[PDB]
């Protein structure tokens, strides 16, 4: 089948867009209903839904450098690592962004009471970033071991 | 924005000595600082430096400014409550009572003007008995506007149920709507007047199975005496024996009876009552609308002298020597409050030291939160010199 | 080309009109909601609306795009990369809709009261397009790299 590695391309960039978009959805929750009962810390309880929204560029980079490199006829061989690793970093960006909305919510309603908790969430959140950059890692090799493109 | 009233002019009163320098432009004095440093420079300045009014010892100003704050917020919180119920009355607008003229002066030029005159406080009285009798008499003036609201909402809440039971509905009604002797019984020893209100549908059921619903009763007595949309409202005259077996035996055909009895003083007093009681709503509502605004302006005037006493009284025990200082009254429009209270904060902030002043600008008046109070009264946070918000 | 070759177009416009229709709704429900305490939010309300619907737009140029390139025959690489581009477009809108909806009611109920957050939520709600727009670029060059069917 040629074109066949077009839904590893697709793929990571929707698991990461949906991962992203519901990250942002759960941390924009608990940070605007965290607003009204301290409005002093916004800034800082801003900071998980805009550090969730970033998961989806390694999706979106992935995709553009995997569309990049195809041309309008594949062999057989690309389009079964290149699922996978659009599947693997899809589904990286998305158990990412799905811990990091309630990772950002629990970490904005249990900072919104103390202050001192930000550093514990802020710690705790940026951990969330190494399964997509090791998803992203894989399917950049995965991607970059490839090769019979038309 | 909601940190301040924003339908009225606010005033920011602000009070430092002849030796103060701001901290936001060096090299400038004070009154040039105030109309020229102000943000947007549509900072209007007005004269509002008072003298010594026989200010005793150190010991007893501390115990008069807390009686001078608890009468200031005793006076604004009755001139609230004046300017609420009049508003409230529906009789002035939203911004009506709060940047209007008043004694036919306006707020800036009346504000200016205000050199400590009153016609019951002079500048060799103390300073006590006329917080006492400012207190008192503003206290009075909205016990007294209170009253008058409050009969004037009982003498609505009297017409209510007399224009109701007057006419409309079947729910509530009684027969006083009728002089006529046809709908009653005149000069009758055994008759009586009983009201049956009967559906649309079953209005002629109800009159033709009236007669042989209950015996011993008048014939030709139904009549159509009212009903809005609904429901035929008709009179019935018999025994007053049968008049329970009657109305138990209408209440079976799924009629609505209406207990009653022949009886002119019922309907002479029911009128009465009426009658009186929009008149009495009427004087109730005049006097208390006189009572308010009259009440109103010597609460204001009571609350512009007793802000006026506490600017000086805080500004002669926070600043010390000399004993004259240079305060005056800044007209700032709504909506830029922060600004004025930020520059202001910033500027004159180090007068009164370098642990006192705060990077805390602006307030937080939100229901679930109630802090960020910008006052010397709230341990959250402290003024670093002597101003005061007023939000009428 | 065998067969489904049209349902890329359609599944863009698809989700993008349902997270769009969804989003909006979820944003005038807290603007009618909130309107009645407060009206000074009644203006601000509009921009969830308004820049949720640059989200369908988006979707409906590519679903425009795709549906120009179409004709009445499919090429063999085109029915794999059109329904990947389209399915992840539809994603990423259905995903930025859906969680811009319950931020902007969740921000717009929150900022009744007092309006502190509303600097974050429209912080938060200029950031969102940032999964649309990625998808918009991924289905774009997924939509560049299909052309010349037949």
């Amino acid at each position: 089948a040629p074109f066949f590695g077009a839904i590893g391309c697709a793929s990571a960039i929707i698991f990461t867009s949906l991962g992203a978009a519901y990250g942002t959805a759960k941390s924009g929750v608990g940070i605007c209903a965290t607003c009204v009962l301290r409005p002093d810390l916004l800034f800082k309880n801003i900071v998980p839904v805009i550090m969730a929204g970033i998961i989806a560029i390694y999706g979106l980079v992935v995709s553009v450098l995997v569309c990049y490199s195809l041309g309008q006829k594949q062999a057989l061989y690309t389009g079964f690592i290149q699922l996978g690793a659009g599947l693997s970093v899809g589904l990286s960006g998305l158990a990412a962004g799905f811990a990091i909305g309630i990772v950002g919510d629990a970490g904005v309603r249990g900072s919104s009471q103390q202050p001192r908790l930000f550093v514990g969430m802020i710690l705790i959140l940026i951990f969330a970033e190494v399964l997509g950059l090791y998803g992203l890692i894989v399917a950049l090799l995965l991607n970059s071991r490839a090769t019979q493109d038309v | 924005m909601a940190t301040a009233l924003y339908t009225a002019n606010d005033f920011i009163l602000i009070s430092l000595p002849q030796n103060a320098q701001p901290v936001t432009a060096p090299g400038s004095k004070t009154d040039s600082w105030f109309n020229e440093t102000l943000i947007g420079g549509r900072a209007f300045v007005s004269d509002f430096k008072i003298p010594e009014f026989k200010i005793g010892s150190l010991d007893t100003l501390i115990v008069e400014s807390e009686e001078l704050s608890k009468v200031d917020n005793q006076i604004g919180a009755s001139i609230g409550k004046i300017i609420e119920i009049l508003q409230g009355l529906n009789e002035t607008s939203t911004n009506a009572y709060r940047t209007l003229p008043i004694n036919n002066m306006p707020v800036p030029e009346y504000l200016e003007n205000f050199q400590w005159q009153t016609r019951k406080f002079k500048l060799d009285k103390s300073i006590k008995d006329l917080i006492t009798l400012i207190s008192n008499e503003s206290s009075q003036l909205d016990a007294d506007v209170r009253a008058t609201y409050a009969n004037y909402n009982s003498a609505k809440t009297n017409l209510a149920a007399a224009e109701r039971k007057k006419t409309g509905d079947l729910s509530v009604r009684s027969l006083h709507d009728i002089v006529k002797p046809e709908d009653f019984v005149l000069n009758s020893e055994h008759l009586t007047t009983v009201l049956v209100a009967v559906p649309k549908s079953l209005k002629s059921d109800f009159e033709k199975s009236y007669e042989t619903l209950s015996k011993n009763v008048v014939p030709a007595s139904a009549s159509v005496i009212a009903e809005d949309a609904e429901y035929v409202l008709f009179n019935v005259h018999l025994f007053k024996k049968n008049v329970q077996e009657f109305t138990t035996a209408a209440r079976e055909k799924k009629f609505i009876p209406r207990e009653f009895n022949y009886s002119e003083e019922l309907i002479d007093q029911l009128k009465k009552e009426h009658d009186s009681a929009a008149s009495l709503e009427q004087s109730l509502r005049v006097q208390l609308v006189r009572l308010a605004k009259t009440a109103y302006v010597d609460v204001f005037i009571n609350w512009f002298h007793i802000k006026a006493l506490r600017v000086y009284v805080e500004s002669v025990l926070r600043y010390g020597l000399p004993p004259h200082f240079n305060i005056k009254i800044i007209a700032v429009p709504p909506k830029n409050l922060s600004k004025c209270k930020s520059e202001l904060i910033d500027a004159f902030g180090f007068l009164g030291g370098n642990a006192f002043m705060k990077d805390k600008k602006g307030k937080i008046n939100k229901q679930d939160t109630s802090l960020h109070q910008y006052a010397s009264l709230v341990d959250t946070e402290y003024e670093p010199f002597v101003m005061y918000i007023i939000n009428l």
